[PDB]
């Protein structure tokens, strides 16, 4: 019963295309279609989250004339050192009276900072992105919205017409296999695997989830000897890898990605870039087809062009006059590829004229347009 | 080699009163002393560690202190639940912890004289080749009762044992049972047995006897 | 939820060995040093032995230093004490206790958690049951002083003898004494009750002695 | 609010400070413990040894702070509290050990106050304070109009949170002024405090006192004394020695002014004047404040470039047939094609 029509539209946005449908035995008709939005969404699997680390140091244990023992703790990047021959002072005088064998036990460890719930970046594995598109379809004056996945195996039915979208001519994505997401920005980065990060670099402190108690850290934290009687816990530690990364992030994919892809997060997606093309197949019902003899007759038709200019816009103006004894609608299509018509169809009643804009690179412009069951020739003299 | 010494035995005080227990080492052991509280049938509970620091769950009534080499435990106001044996501890900064002998806090009461009852050996026991003479002291308040056995008006010792109950929960008194152990062969060689009881609640020593 | 549970114990002859154990729950076992403390009947607390976290250091009391061995299993969350060549002097209630540090060399801490100690008895004696020797009241001379009657429970070895009057019906005026160890190695305790002297001629008083370890029960009637 | 009793049984403390003024270190009542700068709006959260909004009588009073003064806590006016870097900072709020302030760019951070004796106390730490740029434009102040972008801030809230600092029983505090030389004897003055002492003097001269004590036949240089048996609890600062292997925790204090992600306003650069050439776009850029300019091609090779624009800069870019995308500061991106 139905007829399947196939067309291909470049993967662009905001550009209308005319689709010509001509089933044998029936009058040809033009369907107007425009691509309004294209979205590509990667599947993301979180490996870990990187955030600022907090170094936590408890009061140093000072044992007067005696040896302090060090315990092995399971805290992240735990460091412990025992120093001897120390003679610490407080504001009111020396801490110990007996200095023969004074020993100080110093400890430090690394915890997730408070900001790890607010300021953090997620390290994801990206794969098998799903492509989808939003099409505007205009048939018989009716503007409808068609949304489908551009895989070639997915379709939706709107106004009894089935729209099959895809497969895409390209499976290219702006997102690499390994990406890092921070707030509204996405970066392509070869981040280190969990359990094997590096000090001063992104991924120095890692956790699988924001609420996890399982925290990995490598800050190369080393405890140093007290400064000659000063009570404190001096140490050598690598700079936060997250802070380093934040300053060295550079431009995000929103600004660096090719094909003009717009990048957004929550969910992570690439939007409206010129990647390949999108084939479309439409199942058009028999009710949508009419014969040429079923069209209303038009008479007293003519075309004139009062003015034409050369510019990037449609500076030319072509006006087609018509008369009809009966009210009805007629399909319109150009008989040449030199000049296109913005109107897929027109409404005809009484005595009136319709205005179509056009552009050309040639000073002498000639074209013909088929209207309803007849044809009208147009010509113009164009100037700079 | 080094021992901790606490108050000689026990402290008698009423509810709402103030109790201080002193513990000292014969030689310096450490800068800190721990305190424990134990009630009969129960495990020791830590009250103070680090000399001054109270353990969680321990009321403000307990306070650590000290003077010179002698550490103290103070109870600002006795509650009915504060009657227990208290121990002091020092570590020598090693595993070899040592405890004091223990100081018991007893309930204060007025002084009452003991009721003295004497129980001669039964026929069943004498036929068993042995004899036991029991001197019973009931409902007296001072724990330090003095009881001596006499046979044929002669003083005997080293052949008897004493058992004293815990302070009564209602009358706050003590009961004492002194048992004299004799063989049948020697029991029958004597004509009179007597229990001599000396006590703070008595105007004079009381002697009970049988033939 | 923090507690210690002692196990093992019981009766052995002198020269024999006994192994004690303590289970820990509610806290991390290997984060703390632990000690064994024993309390003989009528005596204060005596420290026996102790072990640091990770078994880094072990100490013993001088009285057991060459006889006792202490060890711990941090996978089983349990503490063990192996006592060899036990002597009569080793009879005591044995407690396990948790320290507040991991090293035993910290003198700021005491032991915050104590378990429920297990009794260890060392003696060259069999589980002999008690003999009951009733103590009739001297109603002939004490009639105006209120009557005191009782029963003597003698020559039994095991500690846990239970004594009651009139099958538990008579609790008022009842005084049950702590058992005292005899030179024979056997225990002896007395139980007495104070009653109105006028009741002696109409009321029968029965001493009920229940010795669980020997499956022995003695009902003895006390009368002038 | 005044319903926070987390400081009810706690005290302020003295701690080491690397610079108390004139480049000399000391033990200071306002010593800094740490500086937190996780906020993106430039707000700093500063932790200090003194406690703000609390009186020495443990009553709440937002106009007062309490600081340690030779064993005893003492009151001071909160109005005298200041924070500065390269220039004076604006304090947004305080609670206990934590001060929230917005500081100007500088390499150091100083906090101080006027005490009960009208003596100024301060502590200076090195601190590289250089606030991050929000958006793609720089500014010295927030505009009345601009783009709304998210950034981290510290919330003006004292409500309890999950992050806490542990409070422990403090160590014995050494004090050489407890001892004085009286002829051949050493006197220990307690002044109501419990004092622990140790000496090299002959006899049993080690122990505790709550009353005046005299040690005979020796000199002060052979004795040491410290105040012990503290009643109020203290934060376990790394600058204060621990008296126990695992410490002695008595309670915990929540950290006030939690971090949150909030809407932040940034200025927009004025729109450029644009003219066109042959496959070229010409922009006249007249920003009031430093503005980032960046652009990419819409083809296979984006040729991404970026530069900072100061003032009156003329920029000419090549426009490919695929189109050129140009981002000007915090303004929406412009798209250009060949004419
Ligand atoms: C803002 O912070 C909350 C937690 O406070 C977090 O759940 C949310 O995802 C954050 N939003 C953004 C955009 O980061």
């Amino acid at each position: 019963g139905s007829y399947e029509h196939v067309t291909v539209i470049p993967n662009t946005v905001g550009v209308p295309y005319k689709t010509l449908v001509n089933r044998p035995g029936y009058s040809p008709m033009v369907l107007e279609m425009e691509l309004l939005s294209v979205t590509l969404e990667p599947t993301l699997s979180l490996d870990y989250i990187t955030c600022e680390y907090k170094t936590v140091i408890p009061s140093p244990y000072v044992k007067c004339c005696g040896t302090a023992e060090c315990k092995d703790k399971n805290l992240p990047d735990y460091s412990c050192k025992v120093f001897t021959g120390v003679y610490p002072f407080m504001w009111g005088g020396a801490y110990c009276f007996c200095d023969a064998e004074n020993t100080q036990l110093s400890e430090a460890h690394v915890e997730k900072s408070e900001s790890c719930k607010t300021e953090f970046a997620s390290a994801y594995r990206a794969h098998t992105a799903s492509a989808s598109a939003k099409l505007r379809v205009l048939y018989q004056g009716n503007n409808i919205t068609v949304t489908a996945y551009a895989n070639g195996d997915h379709a939706v039915t709107v106004k009894d017409a089935k729209f099959i979208v895809g497969p895409m001519s390209s499976a290219w994505t702006p997102f690499d296999n390994k990406i890092v997401v921070y707030k509204g920005d996405v970066y392509n980065m070869d981040y280190p695997p969990f359990g094997a990060g590096r000090p001063g670099q992104f991924g120095d402190i890692q956790s699988r989830t924001p609420e996890s108690k399982d925290v990995y850290a490598n800050t190369q934290l080393v405890l140093q000897r007290p400064a000659a009687g000063t009570v404190h816990v001096p140490y050598s530690q690598a700079p936060s890898g997250f802070k380093y990364w934040l300053k060295e992030r550079g431009a995000s994919l929103q600004h660096t990605a090719p094909f003009g892809c717009q990048i957004a997060t929550n969910p992570v997606r690439a939007v409206n870039c010129a990647v390949g093309n999108m084939p479309i197949s439409i199942d058009i019902p028999e009710a949508a087809f009419t014969r040429v003899v079923d069209a209303p007759s038009l008479t007293d038709m003519s075309c004139e062009v009062p003015a034409c200019t050369h510019s990037s816009d449609f500076g030319g103006v072509a006006i087609i006059k018509y008369a009809a004894s009966k009210k009805g609608k007629c399909a319109v299509h150009s008989m040449t590829n030199a000049v296109t018509i913005r109107e897929a169809e027109i409404e005809v009643e009484g005595n009136s004229q319709l205005q179509i804009s056009f552009s050309t690179a040639l000073a002498s412009a000639e074209f013909r347009v088929q209207v309803c069951s007849t044809q009208v020739h147009c010509a113009a003299e164009c100037h700079p | 080699d080094i021992q901790l010494t606490q108050s000689p035995s026990s402290l008698s005080a009423s509810v709402g009163d103030r109790v201080t227990i002193t513990c000292r080492a014969s030689q310096r052991i450490s800068s800190y002393l721990n305190w424990y509280q134990q009630k009969p049938g129960k495990a020791p509970k830590l009250l103070i560690y680090g000399a001054f620091s109270l353990q969680s769950g321990v009321p403000s009534r307990f306070s650590g202190s000290g003077s010179g080499t002698d550490f103290t435990l103070t109870i600002s106001s006795l509650q009915p639940e504060d009657f227990a044996t208290y121990y002091c501890q020092q570590s020598y900064r090693t595993l070899t912890r040592t405890f004091g002998q223990g100081t018991k806090v007893e309930i204060k009461r007025t002084v009452a004289a003991p009721s003295v009852f004497i129980f001669p050996p039964s026929d069943e026991q004498l036929k068993s080749g042995t004899a036991s003479v029991v001197c019973l002291l009931n409902n007296f308040y001072p724990r330090e009762a003095k009881v001596q056995w006499k046979v044929d008006n002669a003083l005997q010792s080293g052949n008897s044992q004493e058992s004293v109950t815990e302070q009564d929960s209602k009358d706050s008194t003590y009961s004492l049972s002194s048992t004299l152990t004799l063989s049948k062969a020697d029991y029958e060689k004597h004509k009179v047995y007597a229990c001599e009881v000396t006590h703070q609640g008595l105007s004079s020593p009381v002697t009970k006897s049988f033939n | 939820e923090v507690q210690l549970v002692e196990s093992g114990g019981g009766l052995v002859q002198p020269g024999r060995s006994l192994r004690l154990s303590c289970a820990a729950s509610g806290f991390t076992f290997d984060d703390y040093a632990m000690h064994w403390v024993r309390q003989a009947p009528g005596k204060g607390l005596e420290w026996v032995s102790g072990i640091s976290w990770n078994s880094g250091s072990i100490g013993y009391a001088d009285s057991v230093k060459g006889r006792f061995t202490i060890s711990r299993d941090n996978a089983k969350n349990s503490l063990y004490l192996q006592m060899n060549s036990l002597r009569a002097e080793d009879t005591a209630l044995y407690y396990c206790a948790k320290d507040m540090g991991y090293s035993g060399n910290d003198d700021y801490y005491g032991m915050d958690v104590w378990g429920q100690g297990t009794t260890v008895t060392v003696s060259s004696a069999s589980t002999k049951g008690p003999s009951v020797f009733p103590l009739a009241p001297s109603s002939k001379s004490t009639s105006g002083g209120t009557a005191a009657l009782g029963c003597l429970v003698k020559d039994y070895f095991p500690e846990p003898v239970t004594v009651s009057w009139n099958s538990g019906a008579l609790t008022s005026g009842v005084h049950t004494f702590p058992a005292v160890l005899q030179s024979s190695g056997l225990y002896s305790l007395s139980s007495v009750v104070t009653v109105p002297s006028s009741s002696l001629g109409t009321q029968t008083y029965i001493c009920n002695v229940n010795h669980k370890p020997s499956n022995t029960k003695v009902d003895k009637r006390v009368e002038p | 609010k005044d319903n926070f009793n987390v400081y009810k049984a706690t005290r302020p403390y003295l701690a080491h400070c690397p610079d108390c003024g004139e480049g000399h270190s000391c033990h200071s009542p306002v010593a800094l413990e740490r500086i937190r700068n996780e906020a993106t709006d430039g707000t700093l959260k500063i932790q200090v040894s003194l406690q703000i909004g609390i009186k020495t009588d443990d009553s709440h009073d937002w106009t007062k702070l309490r600081y340690m003064d030779n064993h005893m806590p003492a009151d001071a006016e909160r109005a005298g509290l200041f924070v500065r870097t390269s220039a004076p900072c604006t304090i947004t709020g305080t609670m206990g050990h934590f001060i929230l302030a917005r500081c100007p760019k500088g390499e150091t951070l100083t906090v101080g106050f006027t005490d009960s004796r009208k003596i100024s106390h301060s502590c200076t730490h090195p601190f590289h304070h250089d606030p991050p740029v929000i958006g793609r434009e720089k500014f010295h102040s927030r505009p009345q109009h601009g783009k709304e972008l998210p950034c981290s801030t510290y919330v003006q809230s004292t409500a309890a949170t999950t992050e806490e600092i542990e409070v422990h029983m403090p160590p014995d505090t050494p004090d050489r002024t407890l001892m004085s030389q009286q002829s051949g004897n050493v006197k220990i003055t307690v002044n109501g405090q419990t004092v622990r002492y140790k000496c090299n003097c002959g006899g049993s001269n080690e122990g505790l006192t709550t009353t005046d004590k005299v040690i005979n036949n020796c000199k002060v240089d052979q004795c040491h004394a410290a105040v012990t048996n503290h009643k109020k609890w203290q934060y376990n600062s790394p600058l204060v020695p621990r008296n126990a292997e695992l410490g002695d925790r008595k309670g915990k204090i929540h950290i006030p002014f939690p971090l949150a992600n909030v809407t932040c306003r940034v200025p927009k650069a004025r729109n450029p004047t644009v003219t066109y050439g042959k496959n070229q776009v010409i922009m006249l850029l007249y920003p009031d404040h430093p503005t980032l300019l960046s652009y990419r091609n819409m083809g296979e090779e984006p040729n991404y470039q970026e530069e900072w624009v100061m003032h009156k800069k003329e920029v000419v870019l090549t426009v490919p047939t695929e189109g050129l995308e140009v981002t000007w500061g915090n303004n929406e991106p412009y798209k250009y094609w060949p004419q």
